[PDB]
DNA sequence: GAATTTCGCGACACAAGGCCTGGATGTATATATCTGACACGTGCCTGGAGACTAGGGAGTAATCCCCTTGGCGGTTAAAACGCGGGGGACAGCGCGTACGTGCGTTTAAGCGGTGCTAGAGCTGTCTACGACCAATTGAGCGGCCTCGGCACCGGATTCTCAGGCCTGGCTCGCGA
DNA sequence: TCGCGAGCCAGGCCTGAGAATCCGGTGCCGAGGCCGCTCAATTGGTCGTAGACAGCTCTAGCACCGCTTAAACGCACGTACGCGCTGTCCCCCGCGTTTTAACCGCCAAGGGGATTACTCCCTAGTCTCCAGGCACGTGTCAGATATATACATCCAGGCCTTGTGTCGCGAAATTC
């Protein structure tokens, strides 16, 4: 399902951040990269659910899954 | 880039030319080649397409057959290269 | 007929972008992509409708920095169009 | 007839040694003076211990040898082979430390 | 037809690139010396270990309900595709100046020894200070209401990118 | 080189199409207030002890001195590479049309999250014992340091080769 970021979406993002001109190649190295990070988002949030004995992944351990990694989120505490 | 002698035989059909003529070959290699055999342009064109215009074949067996260096051969193989593209 | 040349409407894009702040990923795709994802770890996990809501927020922050981040990059090479050796240079001097 | 190299060997010489020895680079006096001298600013009348100086210097060091590695990184990135300001600018920055 | 002279041929010479060969240099390698830093033995003493107890924290079931998954029907906004084109990526070339290279000179870092004293470190006293517990009560959380700040929608008014046309100067080209 | 015909490009005037913004109206639902409650903060007393303070010891941080030489410094010189510029081409971008599946509201089921009660066993706490590991002293060999030696490597010089330019002389054209 990882086609389902669509490159209209990509595009989109990309328009956020500033950039004005995007190559052709660039679609698939965000979707690799976008499935990395999930990959390590989601690990630790299972790992932190996996841990209390919940088939939830509630929303604190996401925060929490991100609060490891340096990229402290805001607005779901919680 | 190409030398003038390159460029001359380039231009038209080989015809008759003697093998000295060819772009890379001195009196010297000429000389040889012809003692070898090889007396016309147009054996060392069909020595040539023998190999299937492999580069790396042509130019070892041009260097076993009268002793030829990297530049001469690789002068004459541009040429004949160049000749099949313009008339064969 | 009338139509802009190339660049104008990126630019037109890009402040309409940098004035609102809703979610630029359809949220049902990336909904099927996180559980997808999940799937291989946890066989039979439920997902809060929040934890995908913050998980969506995380993702596209993290994008739009890395595209700040291969926007300079690229800037830097005097050019304007972003390239994959681009991002790859700027995640490789990130730290990872 | 005189011997000297091609200006880039030397260069590549240097980087083999200095990449398999492991002493300190900066010079010791000059270093500690610098740092009585910043230290100086927030609370006068310090004493620093020899040892603290040394971790001081160990990890000015290596932080400014990683600036390095990442600012080469970004030079080559830019299709040259020198280093320059803004090369050592864009790698901060992106590193976040600015 | 003969003499002479202009265009082309071979000897003479030169220039550029490649292959052969060698010296100076630095690196790897073997052999010797020596010394101080790692490995080992030993006393002791403080921290680890065994027994036993009390109680509170976690396990586990029971129970409620909430909120997550699944599915459906309409409706669109948004994705998917194609095509024309223009602007950006990329290669290539030339320059000049700025950085590498090396050598003589200065300079100040580094090593050695000494002097000292300010302050880290350890110990003794004991007093102010925070835990703990009982009673108590008012501050703050849950729930309900309402109404107005703002989202939404329509409609003007100004702003902005684009281009088309005209004016103007510039340039090209043939002959005197 | 100028006269003069003609066209190509640079720049401004002007307009249009589309976007952004300002203005007004409606409605709507979320923020701000109000009441009931209930339990967490408050207050008072006691008591054990953490650490503030005073004092002594002795270590190491600081300052100084002199000597030697490693390294920094300044200068000159070469070249190579960063920057500028141009030409090429291809491939994202802008737009229109078609397709599709995201979104919204509604439904319903039940999986599991959260809460509470009872039970029991795991752990903090204390005492008593004892040996594992720390501080100290002592030996020896691994690596530091030197020395010479052998060899890989860099870079320049030398010689072979091809390509090319050129001039006296052969071959052919021309006039008398």
């Amino acid at each position: 399902n990882i086609q389902g970021i669509t490159k209209p979406a990509i595009r989109r993002l990309a328009r956020r951040g500033g950039v004005k001109r995007i190559s052709g190649l660039i679609y698939e190295e965000t979707r690799g990269v976008l499935k990395v990070f999930l990959e390590n988002v989601i690990r630790d949030a299972v790992t932190y659910t996996e841990h209390a004995k919940r088939k939830t992944v509630t929303a604190m351990d996401v925060v929490y899954a991100l609060k490891r990694q340096g990229r402290t989120l805001y607005g779901f505490g919680g | 880039t190409t030398s003038q002698k390159h460029r001359d035989f380039v231009a038209e059909p080989m015809g008759e030319k003697p093998v000295g003529s060819l772009a890379g070959i001195g009196e010297v290699l000429g000389k040889k080649l012809e003692e070898r055999g090889f007396d016309k342009a147009y054996v060392v064109l069909g020595q040539f397409l023998v190999l299937k215009k492999d580069e790396d074949l042509f130019r070892e067996w041009l260097k076993d057959t009268c002793g030829a260096n990297a530049k001469q051969s690789r002068d004459c193989f541009g040429c004949l290269r160049e000749w099949c593209d313009a008339f064969l | 007929p009338h139509r802009y040349r190339p660049g104008t409407v990126a630019l037109r894009e890009i402040r309409r972008y940098q004035k609102s702040t809703e979610l630029l990923i359809r949220k049902l795709p990336f909904q099927r992509l996180v559980r997808e994802i999940a799937q291989d770890f946890k066989t039979d996990l439920r997902f809060q409708s929040s934890a995908v809501m913050a998980l969506q927020e995380a993702c596209e922050a993290y994008l739009v920095g890395l595209f700040e981040d291969t926007n300079l990059c690229a800037i830097h090479a005097k050019r304007v169009t972003i390239m994959p050796k681009d991002i790859q240079l700027a995640r490789r001097i990130r730290g990872e």
